[PDB]
């Protein structure tokens, strides 16, 4: 559905956390901060499917492919590594990619440190 | 199409509306039952604790005290200081803390370095310092008892008598909620059990009770289109199913099951000996309501199609049923019936031995799903099972005084014999109840929970001077709906357990291979834990994967597999006082064996009636100890998360008002608000911490020339974690 499962898990968590009445729907005046906790910070996200007047999780999810299939991941990816590079332009500290953080299956290299993107 | 709930959860001033007068009549004299307020009494004990810190400083006995308990004192002081809003009361605490920090920095330099790494990581360092067995050392009551050399008020005595086990029970609300949420985290060894002088004390129910008394009384509103609110017209039963004896399949209780050419079943359910006509109408309309809303509720059960509700002659019924092996129907001559169409799987109970382990887990997952999806919709099923006023209570220690553990379950396999969980999913949905009935003095709660609604008496509660009995327990009259809610979640999961236990005892007997039965019982214990995690995820939105991990930090699946296998099979019945005493050691492995003095009946086990196995001795508790640990870990994850998220959002509103200028204050007190919000995020939930990182950065824009040296370390951890996630979501290539 243009979204894999580690994303709808975070989206369903964030939707559930910000629907404070257990409705199944969130008000328009709250998804701004839901947006902010997920990464996207727009100014006017309107013209949505207003059939329910707020949005379901069904409406909430399908709105996001309208937003993340439009987010060019390369810019989201360099600052991702500008963040871990203290000096400008490593391989062992990157080994912490998951040795402490997350998913730790069959890592690779390119060492000789790393320099830039490689999408493939 | 749309998917949402016809129920809204809010809050209310009190549940103490039109309940029994809070009076216990004893030997002709009527004793008023009065409440010991929880927040006022707890706050007093902290103030007593603060004055005792002063006396300890003034005695120069700081070397007479182990370094581990000075760190607790110091760390709890600095935690209490951050939780306090106004800067002047925050300086009395810091003033008390400074001498303890000077002594540790000078006379205990290693402890000083370790607790400073904690102080730099969180603003409530005491919650991380007590993620282990140190939570069992009540450093605060020790200090009070040592330096407050003045007897405590009767209320203060009652409080400590009820919350002996840990200093966390004195913590102010946000700090207690954060500690309790993080006590399930991956780096926590805390388990609510400690060994006294060879005696073992379990206090998991105390964790839930201390949390519930800090809650606001919940209220649930059902919309005008809800099943229990929208007025529908009559039911149209204009077609009559025509019964023939050759087409009938089977007689299940009071329901006749008929074959059809389409291999499904037409069931006609006849009026019970004392049921009114409106009960079978309610079953009709509820089946109709669920069918209409299946898409909106994502119901997984295969719901029957209701066909008719009408009256037939008793002459006609007993002529059709003269053939098969068949009492429970009304006196004479005209019996209202309910006719519905259903798959064949709707009539196989979920404990049928003829299910492979694969359809069993899928069927349980369907039942578990709809029970809690329908609980959010506002429908509860109090009669899933004849679990027997004499009705069993899943969390009995929260609903009574003088109780300590889950009581014996009588004829437990007969209690789920006709359970309303089937292979198709849920069944017999007519005897349901609006969730608002758990939050009011309905006929249900008045009969089944009179103690919780009245207020609770005990001779040690009686004060000879005022003529009244005072207790913390009477304070739950204002909150009793919060208890019945969690108790309802728990008794859903208890019924799942007995259902799995029935399946397991029927599959494993008439089976020889010892490993092939330990594989089945280990898989049932996995089904049971998964079920608990799916309930957490439906009620909180926590991913079921992480709910599983936090559940298994607290409840031991190995012990649960072995206790179920031991006590739900009759195999221990072929034993003597020496062989089972050594087999009880393997299923508890650190904890007291299950003591009992009953004489076992061969081939059955523990049995009061000698024919059907019970779960526990006569007036003793239930031996499934890990099950009760699992039920309490589940309700505490559910309610603890809800409480944590309320505390999170109450602090989120404060941070937003500091940023928008609505509250004029300086930069240090702004960064304090943001860092405090980081401590209220759910354990293991990253987007919450990403949100707090976003606010931290905006605070650095509103106060650009302010030092961030105290906070840069902890937010850089959230920055590097957030950066890593975006890199590891680039495994778009295996
Ligand atoms: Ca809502």
């Amino acid at each position: 559905d243009q979204l894999t499962e580690e994303q709808i898990a975070e989206f369903k968590e964030a939707f559930s956390l910000f629907d404070k009445d257990g409705d199944g729907t969130i008000t328009t005046k709250e998804l701004g901060t839901v947006m902010r906790s997920l990464g996207q910070n727009p100014t006017e996200a309107e013209l949505q499917d207003m059939i329910n007047e707020v949005d379901a999780d069904g409406n909430g999810t399908i709105d996001f492919p309208e937003f993340l299939t439009m987010m060019a991941r390369k810019m989201k990816d360099t600052d991702s590594e500008e963040e871990i590079r203290e000096a400008f332009r490593d391989k062992d500290g990157n080994g912490y990619i998951s040795a402490a953080e997350l998913r730790h299956v069959m890592t690779n290299l390119g060492e000789k440190g790393q320099v830039n993107y490689e999408e493939f | 199409v749309k998917q949402y709930y016809f129920a809204r959860r809010g809050e209310t001033s009190t549940h103490d509306t039109s309940l029994p007068p809070p009076v216990k009549v004893l030997s002709g004299r009527s004793i008023p039952l009065k409440e010991i307020p929880f927040e006022a009494t707890r706050n007093e004990l902290v103030q007593i604790y603060l004055t005792s810190i002063d006396k300890l400083i003034k005695s120069n006995k700081l070397n007479s005290i182990p370094s581990q308990q000075i760190a607790s004192h110091y760390l709890f002081l600095r935690s209490l200081a951050n939780s306090e809003t106004d800067g002047i009361k925050k300086n009395q605490i810091l003033s008390l803390a400074k001498p303890l920090g000077t002594y540790l920095a000078s006379k205990e330099p290693h402890v000083w370095k370790m607790i400073n790494e904690l102080i730099e990581k969180s603003e409530y360092p005491i919650i991380h310092y007590l993620k282990n067995n140190r939570a069992h050392s009540n450093f605060m009551l020790a200090l009070i008892h040592e330096y407050h050399k003045e007897p405590l008020t009767k209320n203060q005595s009652a409080f400590v008598q009820k919350f002996r086990d840990s200093s966390v029970f004195l913590f102010p609300n946000p700090i207690y909620t954060a500690w309790l949420a993080h006590s399930y985290d991956e780096d926590s060894s805390f388990n609510p059990m400690f060994r006294e002088r060879l005696s073992t004390n379990f206090y998991h129910s105390t964790l839930t009770d201390n949390l519930l008394l800090r809650t606001e009384p919940k209220e649930v509103t059902l919309s005008s289109e809800h099943h229990y609110k929208k007025e529908k017209g009559p039911i149209d039963s204009s077609f009559r199913y025509q019964m023939s004896s050759d087409r009938l399949l089977r007689i299940q209780g009071r329901t006749l099951l008929f074959s059809t050419p389409q291999n499904d079943v037409v069931a006609v359910k006849v009026q019970k000996k004392g049921e009114p006509k409106s009960t079978l109408e309610e079953e009709f309309e509820m089946a109709d309501y669920l069918l209409k809303h299946q898409r909106r509720l994502d119901v997984h059960s295969k719901l029957p199609q209701p066909l008719g509700q009408y009256s037939v002659k008793k002459s006609e019924i007993l002529e059709i049923s003269r053939g098969s092996l068949d009492t429970l129907i009304d006196d004479s001559k005209d019996l209202e019936v309910y006719v519905y169409k259903a798959p064949q799987s709707y009539f196989t109970y979920l404990h049928d031995k003829n299910q492979d382990l694969e359809d069993l887990t899928a069927s349980v997952k369907t039942n578990v799903h709809d029970l809690f999806v329908l609980l959010r919709e506002g429908i509860v099923f109090p009669q899933l099972a004849d679990i027997f006023k004499g009705r069993y209570q899943a969390l009995v220690q929260l609903l009574n005084v003088l109780q300590f553990q889950l009581g014996r379950i009588d004829k437990w396999q007969k209690a789920v014999e006709y359970v309303n969980l089937r292979s198709s999913g849920l069944a017999d949905l007519g005897d349901s109840l609006p969730i608002t009935s758990l939050f009011t003095s309905s006929d249900f709660t008045k009969h089944y929970f009179s103690e919780l609604l009245t207020g609770g008496y005990h001779p040690t509660f009686f004060d000879k001077s005022s003529g009244t009995a005072n207790s913390l327990f009477t304070g739950k009259r204002r909150l009793f709906g919060n208890y019945l809610y969690l108790n309802t979640i728990a008794e859903y999961l208890l019924v799942i357990q007995l259902t799995l236990g029935s399946y397991g005892d029927k599959v494993t007997r008439d089976m020889m291979d010892k490993p092939k039965k330990e594989a089945v019982w280990r898989e049932l214990a996995n089904v049971m834990f998964t079920s608990c995690a799916e309930a957490i995820h439906i009620m909180t939105g926590i991913p079921q994967s992480r709910a599983l991990t936090l559940l298994k930090q607290r409840a031991n699946i190995e012990k649960h597999f072995r206790q179920t296998q031991f006590w739900m099979t009759p195999d221990y019945s072929k034993l003597d006082e020496d062989t089972l005493q050594m087999e009880q050691y393997s299923i508890y492995s650190g904890e007291p064996e299950y003591e009992f003095t009953d004489k076992l009946v061969s081939g059955v086990g523990l049995s009061v009636d000698g024919v059907h196995q019970d779960l526990g001795g006569y007036n003793r508790e239930s031996p499934l100890r890990e099950l009760e640990k699992l039920l309490y870990a589940t309700v505490t994850l559910i309610e603890g998360t809800m409480q944590l998220d309320k505390e999170f959002f109450k602090q989120l509103e404060q941070v937003e008002k500091i940023l928008s200028g609505e509250i004029k204050t300086d930069a240090n007190s702004c960064f304090e608000a943001v860092a405090q919000l980081l401590d209220l995020a759910r354990p293991g939930c990253h987007f919450q911490k990403r949100l707090v990182l976003s606010y931290y950065e905006e605070a650095k824009l509103k106060y650009p020339s302010a030092p961030t040296d105290a906070y840069d370390s902890r937010f850089q951890v959230v920055a590097r974690t957030n950066a890593a996630i975006t890199i590891q979501r680039f495994w778009r290539e295996a």
